[PDB]
């Protein structure tokens, strides 16, 4: 179970964010109910490109950049998220 | 309103005013403005390229037989598109009166030397060169004075610490005086005397 | 990007490992005055200052702690430090919001 | 916009090379006349280093201005202006060593 | 719709009404003043503000008459000037020749007004009145005699501190702003008057005589005694802090400051870490080289890579230290992100950020039409906020309610009952109060941090949120920073005993229990006082106070502004994080950053919302979604809910620095005796 | 050293006419009083 | 010589064990 944490960044106004903004109002609670385990930090950071981050015990980190992706795609990399 | 305050003559203010107008019309390819400081000191401006031609005529008669530079001051100011601000006093003898032309300059643009026009300005070119960055073109020999040899950074740059970045001290192991960073004791205590409440309604810039 | 670092004799240390801190100074609050508040200035960061073993004086190492410079506009200040190739920390002018006042509102009821 | 000297880079680089020729050839005379006991090589190397100090400047006018400030020094050593102290000054030889390693600095002082 | 009005010459489209003073303030020309003060109240005394109407023969007080109808006003008119000289001679007719000794001497407004306007010759030629002192408390040094009856301070007390103990007394000369009766005036905003007092009639005893205004450098930064994050101007006479003053800022302190913070610095001077101290074989603390110590523990903590090791922050520390320690904890395989407050984390308020946020700006508090206090009494944790709500309390007739305590806030407010009772009842609209909460515009739900512990903190949070859900349906330090970066649980409840705990400051949580110590007496202690944590901890690391560090702190609103450097660490001590950036480098797991700015770039990754120092705003998780996020838990509750502070004396001592304070000790002795 | 008598307010200067501390008015009688720099208390 | 006593007066670890 290598991942310890996961995080996500999202500017509130870039259009490329909304395909991820839409991901949060609905998919999220489903995720936490599906993810009692490791932390799933969300941020309102105004970085123009929303991002994704993932801790290990190693300290190495997933760094998934995204651009205007559909929320289902967010879900896709999210299911690509594993152990 | 008599015993303390200076009387300030109207007359001189008149003559300088009209004369400022006089030169203003004679050669207006470059006289940006001919402001008269109210205590009887005329002072026209100059486009930096225009230094030689103006001063040249300034020796040349019409009335402007203002021979002898009194000085070549170099006021600094960190703001402005070009910081350094050069100034030339001048004196006419037969009509015993003084004027004061002045320009402006980039940190990097080489304005020409004015040694030929006022004659006794050779020393000044060297001065301002070693007290500032500014360069004078067509000057026979800029070089350091009023400094050490190396030393490098110009003083009077309005920034640049008065304590400088260096110090000499004699060192027996090498048996020689040597440079070394300031290590200054006591530190220049720096009072901030400047105070609230503007004293001068007669000036004071618009809030903008 | 008119860098002039070579022209100034300033040692690399102090164009590098320290930062300017542009701001318009706050009113001394003991004062009710406003004059000194206005106009940008360009304070540097503090460094070490110990004590003289003798007499207890505040002996000091840094070349340029006391330096400070007024300005008329912030953009001019930032551009200024840029000409010097300086690291900077620009801060907002923070003019107080205008406020309503009424001697009679004290006597509502 | 008025240029100081050379237009565009490279035209100014040749100037600086000329300057290196002048300095380099002059150096043994400097060590001789000044009775400097620096290794005759060392001055040369140090010259090359000082030439590396601004080996990234890229502005138009600034470099020629750099050779203006570069002339005056050989101008001084050739006229025996400056002295043994003044010319030995460049080697910073009396200074206590100051490693740039983070931890090394870290033990020593409060640092920036 | 806003009237044209002429400042002396130029036209100005001034706001409707508004005082002549405010008009010239708008053009920026500044009228001489004393008794008037914005963020206080207008008054007709001290007629130093007289100005001449363009036509009407007699001058009128500048802060009195609102401008209207194309008025012109010659501030510089000669009759105005004769008026001002006229008044100034009167003020100086009795103020005692005390300039050299009066501690206000460097910048007393009365001096500068005397210079800019007052006639220089004296022409009073009789006898000044002078009066006996009125002792008032541990702090303020009243002298009177230098008093000029700008009532000001009373208008401070009745209208902000809310106490009306002090007041004017008597008539004509002999009238005095001193309170009748010997009784001491203690209040939490008692300190700010030392700022507000026009002259030297009231000046801080602890700072008295120690320094002069033209001397001290005036660094800008922010307070740390509170997470409220108010802006300040620290003032130092060369290599040493002298006195603190508030720095005005609209979102927070606005020209005010607390009081515990105002005198907090004094503790720095006393007991403090200086050199690393290993336990000796005898178990005594003993002074040591920094190098051997740090290398010692650097090797010591490798054996336990994975879990075991357990860093413990204090309540004051320290953004850069938390990122640095964070990589300390991820480069090692497992870790203990343990704060101190027993803050509940299941249902995760952290991941959405907004639940631990104070959603409306404190600047927005005056806009709220109802406040629902929960357990904690605001004055003793967010004093500025208490000032804010009181400010609106005068500005607005808006309701507030205690849920619940017997605490003595200055203003009228509804008192409720017990936790699960009144909370879940109003949540289910059983309470009549739920109704008024329904009709209320932009309702505000104030839940204190202190309330969350209290055995079942999560239950209270669930109950209060429900109230938030209902309103929406009807319609019409060392804390917030960690949750900005997810260091939850934060509570020490993970244990599971983990060997080799790593205090950042055990002065706080070391009072708790040393239960892991028999299992492992060893405790690295990275504090800056010998208080509490040091004696029961092997390997001591000296560390910097907040004045030195550039490290940012987060406003409870989520604003994340930073303190600036001031006076450098006292001794061998370094800035806190930098010790860690050393430590990782020793371990071989050297961290990517090294400069402060590289690691500001690491805030620029791991957050990157902290690197927006004044920028509170965010996309927001929406309260309903957070409610759904927490909906899956829900658990049993209980009635009691008592705030930690209650009494002010309890407020005087919190973090170890405050107990290192001489003057705070003098205050706790003062109120108790 | 011993306090001067008063009833009540009275001058102090430190005794040096344009040589002492600048003139002030202590204001006590039966009470101990003052002062500037001059210790000239008015306890009486 | 130096005048005006001391500065920080830093605290030290107790003699007693644990
Ligand atoms: C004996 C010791 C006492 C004297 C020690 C040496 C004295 C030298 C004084 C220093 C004067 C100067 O360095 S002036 C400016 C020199 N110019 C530069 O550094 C330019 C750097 N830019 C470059 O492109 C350089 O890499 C080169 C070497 C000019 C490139 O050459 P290009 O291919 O032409
Ligand atoms: S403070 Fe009071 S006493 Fe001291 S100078 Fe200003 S006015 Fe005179
Ligand atoms: S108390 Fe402060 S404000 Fe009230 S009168 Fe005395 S000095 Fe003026
Ligand atoms: S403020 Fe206008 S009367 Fe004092």
């Amino acid at each position: 179970l290598g991942l310890r944490e996961i995080r996500i960044h999202l500017c509130q106004r870039s259009p490329g964010s909304q395909g991820v903004r839409d991901f949060i109002e609905k998919r999220y609670v489903e995720l936490k109910k599906a993810n009692p385990d490791l932390p799933i930090l969300i941020r309102e950071c105004s970085d123009v490109q929303p991002k994704l981050w993932a801790r290990y015990a190693f300290g190495q980190e997933k760094n998934v950049s995204l651009n205007n992706f559909s929320a289902d795609q967010v879900t896709r990399t999210l299911e690509n998220v594993l152990s | 309103t008599r015993p303390t305050i200076r009387p300030r003559n109207d007359v001189v203010h008149k003559q300088l005013s009209a004369f400022g107008q006089y030169v203003a019309e004679i050669l207006p390819k470059y006289v940006q403005q001919v402001q008269v400081s109210c205590f009887n000191e005329l002072e026209i401006f100059i486009h930096p390229d225009g230094v030689i031609p103006v001063l040249t005529f300034l020796r040349d008669h019409t009335n402007a037989q203002f021979k002898s530079l009194a000085d070549l001051t170099a006021v600094d100011v960190p703001t402005r598109q070009n910081r350094f601000e050069i100034v030339y006093n001048l004196l006419s003898l037969r009509f015993n009166s003084r004027i004061r032309v002045k320009t402006y300059t980039d940190e990097l643009t080489p304005i020409e030397s004015s040694v030929t026009v006022y004659k006794a300005a050779n020393w000044y070119e060297r001065e301002i060169w070693d007290m500032f960055g500014v360069f004078f073109a067509n000057h026979p020999d800029l070089r350091r004075i009023l400094t050490d040899y190396g030393f490098e950074g110009h003083p009077f740059r309005k920034d640049f610490p008065l304590s400088g970045y260096v110090e000499l001290r004699y060192d027996d192991e090498v048996k020689r005086v040597v440079a070394e960073p300031v290590e200054l004791a006591q530190e220049f205590r720096k009072f901030d005397l400047n105070s609230p409440w503007e004293a001068f309604p007669a000036y004071r810039q618009p809030p903008e | 990007k008119l860098d002039i670092t070579t022209l100034t004799g300033v040692p690399e240390e102090h164009i590098k490992t320290r930062k300017v801190r542009i701001f318009v100074p706050a009113r001394n609050n003991m004062q009710s005055g406003v004059n000194n508040t206005k106009k940008w200035k360009m304070e540097f960061d503090t460094r070490e200052r110990w004590e003289n073993p003798l007499m207890g004086w505040s002996s000091t190492a840094d070349p340029l702690s006391n330096l400070v410079l007024t300005f008329s506009t912030k953009e001019d200040a930032v551009a200024f430090a840029e000409k010097n190739g300086w690291s900077f920390d620009v801060e907002e002018r923070k003019v107080p919001k205008p406020k309503s006042k009424s001697y009679g509102a004290n006597f509502s009821w | 916009v008025k240029p100081i000297f050379s237009r565009d880079m490279n035209e100014a680089k040749r100037r600086v090379r000329e300057l290196y020729r002048a300095w380099y050839r002059e150096v043994p005379n400097t060590v001789h006349l000044f009775q400097l006991d620096i290794s005759v090589k060392q001055g040369r190397d140090k010259v090359r280093e000082m030439f590396m100090k601004n080996a990234h400047v890229t502005d138009p006018r600034v470099v020629d201005l750099l050779v203006i400030k570069g002339k005056m020094e050989l101008e001084e050593t050739i006229n025996v202006w400056k002295q043994r102290t003044h010319i030995m000054r460049f080697f910073h030889e009396t200074e206590a060593p100051r490693p740039t390693d983070f931890l090394s600095k870290f033990y020593v002082g409060h640092d920036p | 719709n806003l009237i044209e009005v002429f400042v002396d010459g130029q036209s100005v489209m001034v706001e409707p009404g508004t005082t002549v003073l405010q008009a010239c303030e708008k053009v920026g020309m500044q009228i001489p003043r004393f008794c008037y003060h914005e963020r206080l109240s207008v008054a007709g005394n001290c007629r130093m503000c007289l100005v001449e109407i363009e036509k009407a023969p007699k001058v009128v007080a500048a802060c009195a008459m609102p401008v209207m109808k194309g008025w012109n006003i010659l501030t510089n008119s000669e009759k105005s000037k004769k008026a001002r000289e006229g008044v100034m001679e009167f003020l100086l007719a009795n103020h005692p020749l005390d300039c050299p000794i009066c501690d206000q001497g460097g910048e007393c407004d009365l001096q500068d007004q005397s210079m800019m306007f007052g006639s220089d010759r004296s022409r009073f030629l009789e006898g000044k009145r002078a009066v006996e002192d009125k002792n008032i408390g541990p702090l303020v040094k009243t002298i009177m005699t230098r008093c000029i009856q700008c009532t000001r301070c009373i208008r401070f007390a009745s209208e902000i501190a809310g106490v009306d103990d002090l007041g004017t007394t008597g008539r004509g000369n002999d009238m005095q702003v001193g309170t009748y009766i010997e009784k001491m005036f203690m209040s939490e905003l008692s300190g700010n008057i030392i700022d507000i007092c026009p002259v030297g009639a009231l000046t801080s005893k602890p700072y008295a005589f120690t320094a002069r205004p033209w001397e001290t450098r005036k660094t800008e930064s922010i307070d740390v005694m509170d997470a409220v994050g108010s802006n300040i101007v620290v003032s130092t006479r060369t290599g040493e802090v002298m006195r603190i003053l508030p720095r005005m800022h609209e979102d927070i302190n606005e020209e005010w400051i607390s009081d515990k913070t105002r005198f907090a610095y004094d503790g720095l001077k006393r007991q403090r870490l200086t050199q690393p101290m290993i336990r000796n074989e005898k178990g005594l603390l003993t002074y040591t080289t920094w190098e051997d110590a740090l290398s010692r523990v650097a090797g010591m903590l490798q054996s336990f890579q994975g879990n075991d090791v357990a860093a413990i922050a204090g309540g004051l520390v320290d953004a850069e230290a938390l990122v640095a320690l964070k990589d300390l904890l991820n480069r090692v395989d497992s870790d203990s992100l343990c704060t101190e407050e027993v803050f509940p984390t299941a249902g995760a308020g952290t991941d959405l950020r907004s639940n631990y946020l104070l959603n409306t700006t404190i600047a927005g508090v005056e806009e709220a039409d109802v406040i629902l206090l929960v357990g904690t009494n605001p004055r003793f944790e967010a004093p500025l906020f208490n000032a804010r709500i009181r400010k609106s309390w005068l500005h607005n007739d808006l309701k507030v309610a205690l849920i619940g305590s017997p605490v003595d806030l200055t203003y009228r407010y509804d008192h409720l009952g017990d936790s699960p009772k009144i909370l879940q009842d109003i949540a289910s609209g059983n309470h009549p109060f739920s109704q008024i909460l329904k009709e209320a515009k932009k309702p505000m739900v104030v839940l204190g941090s202190s309330a969350l512990q209290r055995s079942d903190g999560t239950a209270i949070l669930a109950a209060v949120s429900n109230i938030a859900q209902n309103i929406r349906l009807s319609s019409g330090a060392s804390q917030v920073a960690a949750l900005d970066l997810g260091y939850k649980p934060g509570v020490e409840a993970i244990r599971k005993n983990p060997p080799k705990v790593l205090f950042l400051l055990g002065a706080d949580g070391g009072c708790i229990t040393r239960q892991d110590l028999p299992k492992d007496c060893f405790i690295i202690y990275q504090g800056h006082h010998g208080d509490v944590g040091a004696p029961m901890a092997d390997v001591i690391l000296p560390g910097a106070a907040y004045t030195e560090k550039s490290a940012t702190y987060v406003n409870t609103e989520g604003r994340a502004q930073q303190t600036k450097v001031a006076v450098t660490p006292p001794g061998l001590a370094r800035e806190d994080w930098k010790i860690i950036r050393a430590l990782s480098e020793i371990a071989g797991m050297t961290l990517p950053y090294d400069t402060l700015d590289q690691v500001r770039s690491r805030l620029e990754e791991v957050s990157p919302n902290l690197v927006r120092y004044d920028d509170v705003e965010g996309a927001n998780y929406f309260q309903q979604a957070n409610e759904l996020s927490k909906l899956v838990n829900q658990q049993l509750l209980a009635d009691p809910l008592v705030p930690p502070q209650l009494t002010i004396k309890d407020f005087y001592m919190t973090d170890s620095i405050s107990r290192a304070s001489q003057t705070m000790a003098k205050c706790v002795k003062a109120v108790t005796e | 050293p011993v306090s001067e008598v008063g009833s009540r307010v009275i001058s102090c200067d430190g005794g040096g006419g344009a040589l002492g501390h600048p003139r002030v008015y202590i204001n006590l009688d039966k009470e101990t009083k003052t002062g500037t720099c001059g210790y000239c208390g008015l306890q009486f | 010589y130096s005048t005006t006593r001391k500065k920080i007066q830093e605290w030290v670890p107790p003699s007693t064990p644990y």
